[PDB]
């Protein structure tokens, strides 16, 4: 579709001072977070050890 | 708003010396620390051991850490964590 | 030559966008697979 270089330039330019220590809308509003799971399967329930196993997908 | 934020926290990132305790040469940095319990897994005989999960939090006072004119205060990336002193605490009778 | 192919792997190397698959916007890449069974070493009906 668009050049390689096009493609390579936005990712490079997306960063640039970033400063991923600060979260986004930090002092202004709460970040939103929506969360989604696929449970591939839940694994042995260990009744000696009050414990299960599950296998999850988290987005 | 967010520019400012970028440069405080960039001034008190920046010349800092994490080999330096702070206050070195001074008098003692006081450390407080509480815990939370979540659970006491497995007291066991034959091993003499007990499992325990906990949050564990330290309290310390850091002047190369100050800043002024934002009234909140900042929760960073854990990460950052690697760019500053931290105590060099442990568990005496620990086995893992 | 020895030197020809020295810097031609750091020419291949060069300029070369970890980033993005081959055939960005070209159809899908081909992949194909083999696997060579070296041992099933354990068949466990407990776990
Ligand atoms: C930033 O973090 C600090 C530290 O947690 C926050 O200060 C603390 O705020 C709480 C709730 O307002 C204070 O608790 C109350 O204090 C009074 C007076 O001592 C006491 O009678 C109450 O029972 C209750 O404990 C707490 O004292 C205060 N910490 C200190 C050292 O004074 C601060 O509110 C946070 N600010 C923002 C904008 O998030």
């Amino acid at each position: 579709k668009v050049p390689e270089g096009d493609v390579t330039v936005i990712l490079n330019n997306l960063l640039e001072g970033y400063d991923n220590k600060l979260r986004p809308d930090i002092g202004v509003k709460p970040t939103l977070i929506h969360t989604d799971m696929y449970v591939n399967s839940i694994g042995p329930v260990n009744a000696i050890n009050m414990e299960y196993t599950i296998d999850i997908f988290f987005a | 708003n967010m520019s400012f934020v970028k440069e405080t926290v960039d001034k008190l990132l920046k010349g800092y010396d994490i080999r330096l305790r702070p206050d070195f040469g001074g008098p003692p940095v006081c450390v407080g620390m509480n815990i939370d319990i979540a659970s006491i897994d497995m007291v066991s005989e034959v091993n003499m051991d007990y499992t325990l999960t906990m949050y564990f939090q330290q309290y310390w006072r850091d002047k190369r850490l100050a800043y002024s004119g934002i009234p909140l205060n900042l929760t960073l990336d854990n990460r950052v964590a690697d760019q500053l002193w931290v105590p060099d605490t442990y568990f005496l009778n620990d086995k893992k």
